[PDB]
C-alpha cells in the first residue's frame, strides 16, 4: 500500500524513496506469478497443442483438470488476484518516469509473452471441456489466479493522463498479438483461442 | 497459496505423447522459446533482501507502518 502510494503520487530523496518502492513491487509482483520448471523439449509440446487445437482432436487427456479443489478458499483467491491487479497497474504506471522505463518495459513484454504461452495450452483445455458429458463425481479444476488482469490494468491505463502510459499500453496488445503470431506461425488461425 | 497457472501442469497432458508437429520449427520460434527460458530462469531468483532491505529503508517516512511492522 505504502509503495504504491509513494510511487504513483507526485525533498531531495523523493527518487531514493521512490527507487525502494519499485524494487518492492517488482519483488511482490515476481512472488505472485511464481517458478516453474518445465520439461526439456518444450517447444514441441507447445506445437503439439497448435497442432491439437488447429484441428478439433478429442484425444486429449484433461483428468489433471476435473478433479474438484475442496480444501480452499475462493475469497482468499479472489483477495490475491485484485492484489496482484493493483501491482501491473502499479508497473504499468512507472512508465511514465524516464528511470524507471526501461526494466519495466522488459518485464512487462516478458510477462505478456509468459501468459500468451499459458493461454494458448488454457484455450486446448477449454476446447477439450465443451464435449465431456455430464457425471456427478467430476468436479471443476484446481484454483488459480487469472492471468486477465492484465487486460483489466490496460483498460484502465488507456485513458491515463500521461501519453507514455497509453503508448505502453497500447504496445503490450501489439506485442501479445505478434507473440500469437510467432506461436501459430501465421496468423490464418490466430482468431482461434478464447483470450480474443 | 494462490500463483498464476504453471505452464508444466498445462503440457503433463502429453507426458507420454511421441508424435512430431506437421510444422517443422524455425529460428524465430526456437529464439522465442530460448528468451522465455531464460526468463523463467529470472523469475525464481527472489532472495530475502529484495523484500526486506526496502521495508527496513521505507518505515523512516510512515510511522503507520513502522507500527505495523
Amino acid at each position: 500500500d505504502l509503495a504504491i502510494q509513494k510511487l504513483t503520487e507526485i525533498r531531495q530523496y523523493d527518487p531514493y524513496y521512490k527507487r525502494q518502492a519499485l524494487n518492492l513491487i517488482i519483488a511482490q509482483t515476481k512472488l505472485r506469478v511464481g517458478f516453474d520448471s518445465v520439461p526439456e523439449d518444450l517447444p514441441r509440446l507447445v506445437r503439439l497443442q497448435v497442432e491439437d487445437l488447429v484441428k478439433k482432436n478429442r484425444d486429449v487427456d484433461i483428468s489433471l483438470f476435473e478433479v474438484s479443489d475442496k480444501e480452499r478458499s475462493i475469497a482468499k483467491k479472489n483477495e490475491e488476484q485484485a492484489l496482484l491487479k493493483r501491482l501491473l497497474k502499479a508497473l504499468l504506471y512507472a512508465e511514465s518516469i524516464p528511470e524507471f522505463k526501461q526494466e519495466v518495459d522488459a518485464l512487462l513484454v516478458n510477462l505478456a509473452r509468459h501468459f500468451t504461452l499459458i493461454e494458448i495450452g488454457r484455450s486446448v483445455i477449454d476446447m477439450k471441456k465443451a464435449y465431456t458429458p455430464f457425471d456427478t463425481k467430476s468436479g471443476e479444476g484446481p484454483l488459480f489466479i487469472d492471468n486477465r488482469v492484465l487486460s483489466e490494468a490496460i483498460l484502465e491505463s488507456l485513458a491515463n493522463e500521461n501519453l507514455e502510459v497509453r503508448e505502453a499500453a497500447k504496445r503490450l496488445i501489439k506485442e501479445m498479438h505478434n507473440a500469437a503470431v510467432t506461436v501459430f506461425g501465421s496468423p490464418m488461425h490466430v482468431p482461434r483461442m478464447t483470450f480474443w | 497459496d494462490f500463483r498464476t497457472l504453471p505452464i508444466s501442469q498445462l503440457v503433463a497432458p502429453y507426458a507420454k505423447d511421441s508424435r512430431e508437429p506437421s510444422v517443422m520449427i524455425d529460428d524465430k520460434f526456437e529464439a522465442f522459446m530460448a528468451n522465455h527460458r531464460r526468463f523463467l530462469a529470472e523469475l525464481g531468483d527472489v532472495r530475502a533482501r529484495d523484500v526486506l532491505e526496502p521495508l527496513m529503508q521505507l518505515q523512516h517516512i510512515d510511522a503507520n507502518f513502522a507500527h505495523e511492522l
